[PDB]
RNA sequence: UCAGAACAAGUAGAAAACGUGAAAGCGUGGCCUAUCGAUCCUUUAUAUUUGCAAAAUGACGUAAAUUACUUACUACUGUGC
RNA sequence: ACGGACCAAGGAGUCUAGCAAAUGUGCAAGUGUAUAUGAUUCUUUAAACAUUUUACGCAUAAUUAAUG
RNA sequence: UUUUAAUUUAUUCAUUGGAAUUUUUCAUGUCGAGUCGUGUUCUUUGAGAUUGGAGCACUAAUACGUGUGAUACAUUUCACA
RNA sequence: GAUGUUAGGAGGGCAAAUCCGCCGAAUUUAAGCAUAUAAUUAAGCGGAAGAAAAGAAAAUAACUAUGAUUCCUUUAGUAACGGCGAGUGAACAAGGACCAGCUCAAACGGUUAAUCCUUCGUUUGGUGCAAACCUUUCGACGGAAUUGUCGUU
């Protein structure tokens, strides 16, 4: 929700849609007067909408209104912020690679040794 | 006051009348047979102190325990495996010499006794000498009495041979309870089987 | 191991198979068992299968805040309660012998829970009719009509149950109340740096005390 | 689940390459027409299966509670459906209203006479007759397995309270009941198909 | 289930996918984890830098609860609040919200976010964040060490 | 980690008597039978040979002794414990 | 070399501190291309970095205070690991 | 080069544990009601329903040998 | 049929014994030894200067004791047994 | 102390899935193998019960503290161990199931063993057609017991 006010932020009253599921945030305090078409509300999210004195329109409803898609803004959802795309790109192992190694857990034992280290062999 | 005088008087042992004493004992139990009856306790104090009793069906035993680690079982010296487990000579056994003398005559000598508890009396660099407490199951003196009656039980028969004699419980390693004991506190091969057991879930 | 999956890890090793529990006996297990404790109630006419357990606090630093029910209620708060131990045993009340109170607070709140339960509980005399006081704790026998009446109403469940959370988390407090200045941050730090030494003069004082 | 030790209670050893026969384990000794055979192995007359069947299969599915709550609720929203429950193929040309409301003097009914009586004048003579008629003898092996006759299902008697209900439905062939409180929805959409013709009270409503 | 599993759809294929010169043999490339460090040591390289070696001081006994401490951000603090109670404590800049952070579950505050301008927080918790408590003052609050 | 039994706790969750606000609540017959076994018993060699070193009288000698003591029992407070005993013991003979 | 992993050997720098020269400069070894080595373990250096799991050990140090389970405040706090 | 006299039946990538990506679905800063309880649940009912009138997992924060 | 709840009827007279609290005195009792423990060997353990067990050698303390409080050790606290 | 075909009794063997002791491998994994791993497993031997074993703190914790065991969910594939390789690997807490505590020894009681048992009995009951059981209190004659039974906590 954060993002998509975030987004509306420059041009008011045109109709944000999003091709998703919107969730809420629980780090925003104010929800402006948003105009929201979404594939999927979360309920909190949904009921913030309406508290903003906002609307929900599901897809069908967006495209009686705007069958050209006038004043319409698309949105997407950060896609390479999931947990998946992290462990992506150049392996670890692979100097200046920033992806995450499938481990067990976290901590000392695991994975912090041998090429991590300039003091084990080599490093990442 | 009397009883608890003695017990002062054996924990000295080397002071020298208690060892002078120790040595007679000791001497005299060489000669006799390896398992013997005794007509009564040779340390009344130590036998109240365990299990026994003055009532009609309670025996106290004499057993002989030869000292020393146990030579692994096998034909010749010689073992047929890997070198960890190659050794011989230097191998302990699990239980108690007091384990071993208690199973020894609790079994094929005292089949029809209880083995209630057993005590240190003496040694030499041969022998470990133990009297063991023993109770007849069958004599109403026992059949009776509350206090006792327990042992009467068949839950109760050959507690020797299952390590349920304090040095069963010992060497079970019972005897410490806390965190030096997780391992083992059911059952040591109780305590494994519960700890393998993989539980899937009908459901899942 | 090929490509980049996580390493195995599944202590497979030894002969599992000997030792594989399937629970397909779960559900029937459960109803076994509250068909049991119905058993139990219906032979334990009128009274609850349940004993009285008081609330206490959790151990650690995690669970501190938390509050559950804890086995048997510690002599002190018996003899606040104005009860014996075995008399406590005899009805519906677990004792502790072995835990110990270092929260009056705490105790207070365990005895007025028992005076609740008390004041709850009605005795059913131990020979019929023959209406005679308790001993030591237990209260008194009602007489015959009050006992059907209290037959008539159902038996509640609530006090043997653990008391929920008192709530707060959020209240409301004026803004010239709040201090500016209080850096808790700084304060905590401080406190830390300063453990070992606090630490060592606590050693000292009760070597003195105990001279 | 195969018994455990099935195929391999054998002691049967391969006799090795020199003897002109191939190399599976075969039965020791002699005399019997068992000596000298294959053992186990799964090609094997005698032998274990490939792999036995075991108790420790996973039998049972966990399903989110929300996802099982969400079935339910489309279940009754298909059942409400006159269209969907048409397809699911009950007979539903005679009657008025598809959400199926009746009074409270059902959840009464003492009689299974008296239920059929009912059902009939409501319109669902049809499905009843249809219900009737579909009681036959399962084609296979079910047959020997408890699974004699297969039954289609029919209506679905949804009740707030049983005063009768359960006793004089039960024996009308592919009837079932339920109460508001606990619905089915292995009855609600028998096989996963949706819209089953539900008979609802107005207190169950 | 079975019937859309790929050696249904390769069963009249001779060598069942598993290749026709290169066999499918039991355990090839060594059991389990194998040669690690020997004829697996590139895999490793490449994708478990870390692997080998052990690093660091042992604990030996741990207890995690002693160290546990759930950390929330400020950004999420006002979030706690229900909606409406939100916009009262909004719309009343004379009444400044105390927020039980412990009861809520959580043992540190932490300070990733802004928090609105001007309107006050008390703040109950174990720990903070130097930057926390410095966010929470500058906005008129006040942190108040719990235990 | 150290607490105070005196005075409250800081309500802090760190620190010296850190913690929360909550109000804290709070022969004869043996020396005779110990001296009537002396009687009986006398010493062993090992306490007759710590007792001759005590009496040698120096500090190396005390030394020696503890070391003896350490020997025999094992644990060093054990031992201890046992030296001081004899020094007692030396104490009240030569009264 | 290459997987564009490592080691190794280099190339270009940067921040120190210097050497040399009048100075620009040049110098991170040998005019260049070879002369070498993972994990673990051991060993010895480094550091206002830490721990040894309820605590303490430099130090009742510095102030106070009264006889004591007193109150503050100090980068420097045992052996061994 | 090897295997195959012939025919009929049987006869071989399966099942579980944990991880993975793929995709479907629900919910979504949460999610999964774990055991277990409860029911006007009891041929099916070993399932289905319900969850006490701040359980734990994984995730929401990382990082360091480490006090942190 | 099995038992086991509820409901029903108990009422009188005899005193031998016991019990729980509650006052106040007086008593600070007792509390498991070739056992714990240490050293050493072997085994076992996730237990790491040894987790348990065992063999052998040595061999204790009296509740101010002695045993835990997961790094050996000394001096001393404290907490729990 | 022997001894008795003394009077009365008990033990032995079979059966094992769960159960409790002992005793005890190797194939195997480590792409070899020797520590490890298999595994405190199989086999061997001995012993019980409808469950067994465990159990009423020489417990954990470091809290505002919990409070016998057992079992489940979990901690946790974590701390840790491990040619620190392969691999192995708990416990406390937390949520439950169930919840039950106790008695010897020692202290005390000598204006007295207040205990206990064998045998022979004696006379009210309750059932059952019988067979039988079920209880009731009362003494003898023996013994056991002062090297210690019973009461008290
Ligand atoms: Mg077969
Ligand atoms: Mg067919
Ligand atoms: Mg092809
Ligand atoms: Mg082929
Ligand atoms: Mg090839
Ligand atoms: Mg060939
Ligand atoms: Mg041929
Ligand atoms: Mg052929
Ligand atoms: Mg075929
Ligand atoms: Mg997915
Ligand atoms: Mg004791
Ligand atoms: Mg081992
Ligand atoms: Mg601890
Ligand atoms: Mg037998
Ligand atoms: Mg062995
Ligand atoms: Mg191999
Ligand atoms: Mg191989
Ligand atoms: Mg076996
Ligand atoms: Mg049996
Ligand atoms: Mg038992
Ligand atoms: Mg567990
Ligand atoms: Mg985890
Ligand atoms: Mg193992």
């Amino acid at each position: 929700l954060s993002k998509l006010q975030y987004h509306m932020a420059n041009h008011p009253n045109d109709i944000a849609v999003v091709v998703g599921s919107i969730t809420d945030d629980k780090r925003l305090f104010s929800l402006k007067q948003l105009k929201v078409c979404a594939l999927r509300f979360t309920e909190t999210a949904r009921k913030r909408i309406e508290d903003a004195g906002g609307e929900c329109l599901t897809f069908d409803q967006l495209a009686l209104k705007y069958p050209t898609g006038k004043k319409c803004v698309l949105l997407r959802g950060p896609t390479k912020a999931r947990t998946a795309e992290k462990h992506f790109g150049k392996a670890p192992g692979k100097p200046k690679s920033k992806a995450r190694p499938y481990v067990r857990s976290k901590g000392r034992k695991f994975e912090k040794a041998r090429g991590r280290r300039k003091s084990r062999a080599y490093k990442k | 006051g009397a009883y608890k005088y003695i017990q002062e008087i054996w924990k000295k042992k080397q002071s020298d009348a208690m060892h002078f004493l120790l040595r007679v004992r000791t001497w005299e139990y060489r000669q006799l047979p390896v398992v013997h009856r005794v007509s009564k306790p040779s340390r009344p104090d130590k036998a109240r102190r365990l299990g026994y009793k003055a009532i009609q069906g309670f025996v106290i035993y004499r057993v002989r325990v030869r000292r020393g680690d146990r030579k692994k079982r096998v034909k010749k010296g010689i073992v047929h495996g890997k070198p960890k487990h190659q050794g011989v000579h230097k191998q302990k056994s699990t239980r108690n010499l007091k384990s071993v003398a208690e199973g020894k005559v609790g079994k094929s000598i005292c089949g029809n006794l209880r083995v209630l508890n057993s005590y240190w009396v003496g040694q030499d660099a041969v022998y470990k000498y133990y009297e063991v407490i023993l109770v007849d199951p069958n004599h109403n003196a026992v059949r009776n009495n509350p206090k006792i009656n327990w042992i009467c039980n068949p839950v109760h028969k050959h507690r020797e041979l299952r390590g349920l004699t304090s040095a069963g419980k010992k060497y079970r390693g019972l005897r410490v309870k806390g965190h030096l004991s997780a391992k083992s506190r059911p059952s040591i091969r109780a305590n494994w089987k519960r700890r393998q057991l993989i539980k899937l879930r009908k459901c899942r | 191991v090929a490509h980049n999956n996580v390493l195995p890890n599944v202590h497979l090793h030894k002969w599992w198979q000997h030792r594989v529990r399937v629970n397909f006996s779960k559900n029937i297990k459960k109803k076994k068992r509250r068909l049991l404790r119905e058993k139990r109630r219906k032979a334990n006419g009128g009274t609850p299968i349940e004993k009285l357990h008081p609330i206490v606090h959790c151990p650690t630093q995690r669970y501190n805040f938390r509050t559950r029910l804890g086995k048997g209620f510690t002599f002190e708060e018996l003899k606040g309660a104005g009860l014996t131990p075995r008399a406590a045993q005899t009805i519906g009340i677990c004792y502790d012998k072995r835990r110990k109170n270092r929260s009056e607070e705490s105790l207070t709140k365990n005895v007025e829970r028992l005076l609740k339960y008390k004041n709850s509980l009605v005795m059913i005399p131990l020979k019929k009719n023959k209406a005679k006081k308790g001993i030591g704790g237990i209260p008194a026998d009602a007489d015959k009509n009050t006992i059907k009446e209290f037959r008539n109403k159902k038996p509640l469940l609530s006090i043997f149950k653990k008391e929920k959370n008192t709530k707060p988390f959020y209240e409301t407090i004026e803004v010239s109340k709040i201090d500016k200045e209080f850096l808790a941050y700084k304060t905590l730090r401080r406190a830390k740096l300063a453990e070992r030494r606090k630490n060592c003069r606590q050693q000292k004082k009760d070597i003195k005390f105990k001279s | 689940a195969v018994k455990l030790g099935a195929g391999y209670e054998t002691s049967a050893e391969s006799w090795g390459t020199g003897r002109a026969v191939a190399r599976i384990p075969r039965v020791p000794g002699g005399g019997t027409h068992r000596a000298g055979q294959g053992a186990f192995g799964n090609m094997c007359r005698g032998g274990g299966m490939f792999n036995p069947t075991k108790i420790w299969r996973r039998w049972g599915r966990k399903v989110n509670l929300k996802e099982k709550r969400y079935a339910v609720c489309s279940s009754i929203a298909a059942s409400g459906v006159t269209s969907l429950v048409l397809a699911r193929g009950h007979r539903i040309s005679h009657l008025k209203e598809v959400p199926l409301v009746v009074s409270n003097d059902i959840e009464s009914l003492s009689k299974t006479k008296e239920a059929v009586n009912f059902l009939v004048s409501l319109g669902l003579k049809d499905e009843v007759n249809r219900l009737v008629k579909s009681k036959k003898i399962r084609a296979g092996k079910g047959k020997m397995r408890n699974r004699k006759y297969k039954i289609r299902n029919g209506p679905l008697i949804i009740y707030e309270n049983d005063n009768g209900v359960k006793k004089a439905f039960r024996n009308i062939p592919g009837v079932d009941l339920c109460k508001v409180t606990k619905l089915n929805l292995l009855k609600l959409a028998p096989g996963g198909s949706i819209g089953r013709l539900c008979i609802w009270s107005e207190s169950a409503f | 289930a079975t019937r859309f599993k790929k050696n249904r759809k390769k069963r009249g294929h001779v060598s069942a996918g598993h290749g026709r010169v290169g066999k499918h043999r039991k355990h090839p490339g060594g059991r389990g984890k194998a040669g690690g460090l020997h004829h697996m040591r590139i895999n490793f390289d490449k994708y478990h830098p870390g692997y080998f070696g052990k690093v660091g001081m042992r604990h030996l006994n741990l207890l995690k609860n002693r160290t546990y401490c759930p950390t929330i951000n400020v950004d999420k603090l006002w979030g706690l609040l229900p909606e409406e109670k939100k916009k009262e404590f909004s719309e009343n800049k004379d009444i400044a919200p105390v927020i039980d952070v412990t009861r809520k579950g959580y043992f540190k505050v932490l300070g990733n976010g802004k928090l609105k301008h001007n309107q006050p927080i008390v703040v109950k918790a174990r720990y903070f964040s130097s930057v926390a408590e410095k966010k929470i003052k500058a906005v008129g609050g006040q942190c108040i060490l719990v235990a | 980690g150290r607490k105070s039994t005196i005075k409250p706790a800081t309500g802090i969750a760190v620190g010296f008597n850190s913690g929360h606000v909550v109000t804290k609540r709070n022969s004869k017959r043996k020396e005779l039978i110990k001296d009537v076994v002396r009687e009986i018993t006398g010493f062993s060699p090992y306490e007759k040979r710590i007792i001759e070193l005590i009496k040698i009288g120096t500090s190396a000698s005390t030394k020696r002794s503890l070391k003896y003591a350490k020997k025999k029992l094992g644990t060093h407070k054990r031992g201890k414990a046992k030296r001081e005993e004899i020094q007692k013991v030396v104490i009240l003979q030569r009264r």
